[PDB]
């Protein structure tokens, strides 16, 4: 029951919802693992953070 | 924790396992052909005509 999250977004006219689980979650969260690479072009460092 | 929209990403890294091909690319190893039928050694005329 941990690592189950819900993201919400409200515009000025319609609101949006997305789960991390259940019906509506993605199969690419389970069959793969995503990361975010922050690349400094000077130091050549790829700071890799985990992603959802 | 405002969670603003960041910019578009530059590109895409994609990590996946590569296969090893030091084995294949070798000369093929087929199944050896069965020999053609050869006459047995030591075949003699056993039947001699009567009288």
């Amino acid at each position: 029951k941990r690592n189950q999250r819900i993201l919400a977004a409200e515009t000025d006219r319609l609101s949006y919802v997305g789960n991390n689980f259940g019906t509506g979650a993605l199969k690419c969260n389970t069959l793969c693992r995503h990361f975010v690479g922050i690349l400094n072009k000077t130091s050549g460092q790829m700071e890799v953070y985990d992603a959802e | 924790g405002g969670l603003t929209c960041a910019s578009a990403p530059q590109g895409t890294l994609r990590i996946l396992e590569g296969p090893q091909q030091s084995l294949s690319g070798s000369p093929l190893q087929p199944i050896p052909a069965s020999p053609p039928p050869q006459i047995p050694p030591g075949l003699r005329p056993r039947f001699c005509a009567f009288g």
